[PDB]
C-alpha cells in the first residue's frame, strides 16, 4: 500500500488458529523494534491479538489474515483483515468492541459485501495508537 | 450486570487487574505498581483473562 | 501463495536500506519459533540478510520487498524478491553468490523481464535449508 | 587470491571464523567450540565479516 509509511511491514499468513502464536510473536518484535509509549505499547499488542483471534476464528477456509503495523511518528496504525464467514466480526456493543475501544484511541471497521468472490467476504479492523 | 459472575469467576488476581484496566481506566504500568508486580506480568494475566472472557461473551 | 505451507508467513517492506534492520528481527523471531537444526538457523539467517541487503541495494524506487519464510518438516524455504536495477543480483561466481551457496542447501533464482511494468523487473532468490 | 589481502586486512577473530566457516566447512557451534567464544558471538562476527567483504567484493 502506497499511503503506508516507509516503515510499514504487511505480514500475511494462513488464518488459522494454529498461526495466532506466531502473529503475537511478530507482533510483539515489530512493538520493541519502535518508540510509542511502553504502555501503549502493551495496550496495543493485547488489541491486535483480539482483532487477529476474532477474524481467524471467523475466517472462511483456506482464507490470507493479513496484518498490517505502520509505525510513525504520532501514532502507530494497525489493520487487520481476513476473507470471514459474517458481515462483522465485532458487533457494535459486543464485548469485542468495548475491549478495542478501550486499548486503542481509535477503531474502525471496513466490509463490502457487494464485491464479487472473496473480496466481498473480506472483514477488516483498523486499530491506531497515539503518543 | 452480566459480566459481574464471570468476574467473579476469574482467579483474584486476574480480576483486580482486569477491573483496573478496564474499569479504572489505569495504564498496565500503574496496574503494575499498585498490585506489586512486574509490567509483563500484568500484560500476562490481562491476556490470560481477556482470552477466558471471550469465550462466554 | 497455495503451494505455501500452513505455517508460512509473508512478509512486506518497502525496498529500503533503513528497514534491513527490522527485516533481520523478525526473521529471528520467526527461527526462533522453528523447529530446524540450530546450525542451520544459524547460516539460514545470515544467507537472507545478505539476499535482502542485496535485493535492496539494487532495489528500484518505490520497490516492495516481498520474503516468505515456509516452515516445513523437512525443511524450510525462504524467498525475497524486489523489482530491481539490473537482471541479476547475485551473479553465477560472484563472492554473494559463493556465500549463498556456501550456507543453504539449495539456492535458486527466478526472474523473466519479458514481463511488461514492474513485475518484469522483479528478482528473486529462494534459499532452502534441510534437517 | 583476491580474497587474502582483504582476509588479511580483517580483524584477527573475524578472520579465523570465516575462514573456518567458509574453508573448513565447520557449523556455527563448532567454531564457537573451536575459538572458545559463544554461538551468537561466532554468528556476530560473521555476519559483520559479511558486511565488510560484501563492499570490497
Amino acid at each position: 500500500w502506497m499511503q503506508r509509511g516507509v516503515r510499514a511491514v504487511e505480514l500475511n499468513v494462513a488464518a488459522r488458529l494454529e498461526n495466532l502464536a506466531l502473529l503475537r510473536t511478530l507482533v510483539g518484535a515489530i512493538g520493541t523494534f519502535e518508540d510509542l509509549d511502553f504502555d501503549a505499547v502493551a495496550d496495543l499488542r493485547l488489541a491486535v491479538d483480539e482483532v487477529c483471534t476474532r477474524l481467524i476464528r471467523s475466517a472462511l477456509p483456506d482464507a490470507t489474515l493479513r496484518l498490517v503495523v505502520d509505525p510513525r511518528k504520532d501514532e502507530v496504525v494497525v489493520e487487520a483483515s481476513a476473507a470471514c464467514d459474517t458481515h462483522d466480526v465485532v458487533a457494535p456493543g459486543s464485548f469485542s468492541w468495548h475491549v478495542l475501544t478501550a486499548l486503542a484511541d481509535d477503531v474502525q471497521t471496513f466490509h463490502d459485501g457487494r464485491q464479487p468472490d472473496v473480496a466481498g467476504s473480506v472483514f477488516g479492523i483498523t486499530l491506531t495508537a497515539r503518543r | 450486570e452480566v459480566l459481574r459472575p464471570l468476574l467473579e469467576a476469574l482467579p483474584e488476581r486476574e480480576r483486580t487487574v482486569l477491573v483496573l484496566r478496564f474499569f479504572d481506566s489505569m495504564t498496565q504500568t500503574q496496574i503494575a505498581e499498585r498490585v506489586g508486580i512486574s509490567q509483563m506480568h500484568v500484560s500476562r494475566l490481562l491476556a490470560k483473562s481477556l482470552a477466558r472472557l471471550r469465550d462466554q461473551l
